[PDB]
């Protein structure tokens, strides 16, 4: 047998753009009335502080740069100066039917993918996967910037079943850990939801409310855009923040970055810790790649052995594989 | 013999950067498609202090300068 | 006598361009007023997670290649974060009489093409096929990724006299079955009324409302414009999507390929659900190709047999056959 050359897999925990907004910290009970942060703008007049060539440590060259403009104009969010905390929400749709290709060739690749698929969740059910997706919604990973140096953190998660929420949950996002995986009652009654959603038994639909007490006027972080300075009319704004309609924004895609933060067996060590899910793992932020396709521990070459030759790798390389299929991607030459 | 050196980016722009070889006593800028290698245009150079001369002179700041590149690389040169 | 060579079987139940609103559900029954959802835009930074050569590519190359991001930019289309309903209304015109066409060289075939078509209006007038078509219309088939996800789908077919209604029915797309085809009272109605206006009995005009709870913020999936993008001009976007004036919308193409899904009875397989009718009858993202023109059961063979050799299969292949000219296209190269 030899595999298809085209696979594909659409996404499950398929998360939406959060909306953030402030307020005050012991009314975050009530607080589906929250006005906004918007994104405002600045000017900023820089310095000379990168690495010199050393052919150009000359007086004169410094005396010439430092008496050289270097205005620039960014954007900034900030909370009112009132307002100590930060609101942030988004729901999230757990699918299921998490081994099925949403395209494929091979007729006979296809169905030895889904015994293969289905071994694996006859073996053992998605409860060790969904026990660290859970841990990822109860701490506050997909505030990124924004937990790191914050007074308190708190997790609501709701469960939708109708118009009405069913189950809810409250959290502690600075207790629970963030450098390991534990167990709670909430947690795995969280866990469990997660891994009924994706074994196909059932429609999940959560929303999730993180509130992160920070301070007064301090500096908010949503998502930064790509833009290209190029050659047109005296320069523009060089630092672009996502929004939407008169809201900062954190895209969708970090925040689904932020729950699949679970991989701890790349071969290099524990001394660092979980790093995201990804086929040939990397963690382009620190321009290494884990998980090099020249050990034997890369995501193609799980799948070819797993499915083709039918030999199994280890357990917890098996929900590496697992999760890289819950990720979605393009697979196949 | 074209001993691949650096890219000329920290990022890629579309799954596509300028790679750079040595061919040579000259030096190469292909305009490459980085999964799998299919070149669009390349140009010939001979040494690296007036490649970097022509690419500091370009017009933009980064990703917008590589762009720049890519577009000037990217259409066949005149005769 | 020999048969025409330049035929051109024509477009028949043409459907409109889809277009898309969000609002709340159970007050979708007095909504005609949604706004309409807007294709917005977003930047990306990603990784290269798509597979690599070991052949005539440096270790140097790949370390460089897989440790650098890549910043593409890509359109996308959300429902707003109070709104958790996806409206999609489009109109479909039922003409009647798709036998004949209207490109003929040879007068003998096509007053022959006129008594097999006349014989078919005589013995039994259009009936299965009006079934597949009108239970098509009461699942979500023009709803395409936006189906899988949904909780509750619900398909409204109001039909067109005058400013004016004449029939509302009321389908549950969720509680009618995907791939098992069966038959009920309404979907009697709406199937026998199609079946007057498939067999040139006059004019029907039909507008079909759906609505889909996804959950609010969610994404949509409108269709994706497409270019060629062979060699040179390749550009800084990605993923570009389809609109209309200020709306976002799903092609012609796409929901009338929903709308003809028929055929159960292709050689290759039977019982992994219908595929595409057409000549050469193959789905595109599969690849595979099937119904292979080796055997007698093409349109193209098999009408060359049954309008010549004047025999017949089984009476599902006719049925096949009448699909193929109520789709239209091109018979002969």
């Amino acid at each position: 047998l030899s595999t298809a050359s085209v696979l594909a897999f659409e996404r499950k925990l398929d998360p939406s753009d959060a909306l953030m907004s402030a307020g005050a910290w012991a009314q975050r009970d009530a607080s589906q009335e929250w006005p906004a942060v918007t994104v405002r703008e600045k000017s900023v007049r820089g310095t000379i502080s990168n690495r010199l060539k050393t052919k150009d440590r000359d007086p004169a060259k410094l005396d010439a740069s430092i008496q050289s403009p270097n205005l620039q104009t960014v954007d900034v969010a900030n909370l009112p100066s009132d307002a100590d905390t930060l609101k942030v929400r988004f729901t999230l749709r757990v699918l299921g039917g998490a081994g099925t290709p949403s395209a494929c060739n091979d007729a006979a690749y296809r169905d030895k993918l889904l015994q293969t698929v289905a071994t694996y969740v006859n073996d053992q059910g998605f409860a060790e996967l969904a026990r660290r997706y859970a841990h990822n919604l109860a701490n506050a990973r997909f505030l990124w910037r924004n937990r790191v140096g914050a007074e308190a953190v708190e997790v609501r998660i709701n469960h939708i079943r109708q118009g009405e929420v069913a189950r809810a949950w409250r959290f502690d996002a600075l207790a629970i850990g963030l450098r390991d995986f534990k167990a709670d009652a909430e947690l795995d009654a969280l866990a469990e939801l997660i891994a009924s959603g994706l074994s196909g038994s059932g429609h999940v639909l959560l929303e999730v409310v993180a509130f992160a007490r920070i301070g007064d006027g301090q500096e908010v972080f949503p998502s930064q855009e790509l833009i290209l300075d190029k050659g047109d009319k005296k320069g523009q704004k060089s630092k672009t923040l996502y929004s939407v309609r008169d809201a900062a924004a954190i895209h969708s895609q970090k925040i689904g970055n932020a729950l699949r933060t679970i991989d701890t067996w790349y071969p290099d060590e524990d001394g660092l810790g979980p790093i995201a899910v990804e086929p040939y793992g990397s963690v382009t932020s620190q321009g290494k790649a884990y998980r090099q396709p020249k050990q034997k521990l890369d995501f193609y070459t799980l799948l070819d052995n797993w499915v083709l030759r039918d030999e199994a790798p280890a357990v917890e390389q098996q929900h590496y594989v697992i999760a890289n299929l819950i990720r979605g991607g393009v697979f196949g030459e | 013999s074209m001993k691949f050196i650096k890219y000329l980016s920290t990022a890629h722009l579309n799954y596509m950067n300028i790679a750079v070889y040595e061919n040579g006593s000259k030096i190469k800028a292909r305009v490459e498609n980085v999964v799998n290698g299919k070149s669009v245009g390349a140009r010939d150079f001979d040494s690296t202090e007036q490649l970097e001369s022509w690419f500091y002179g370009l017009p933009g700041s980064g990703l917008g300068r590589i762009e720049n590149a890519m577009n000037e690389i990217s259409r066949r040169e005149n005769p």
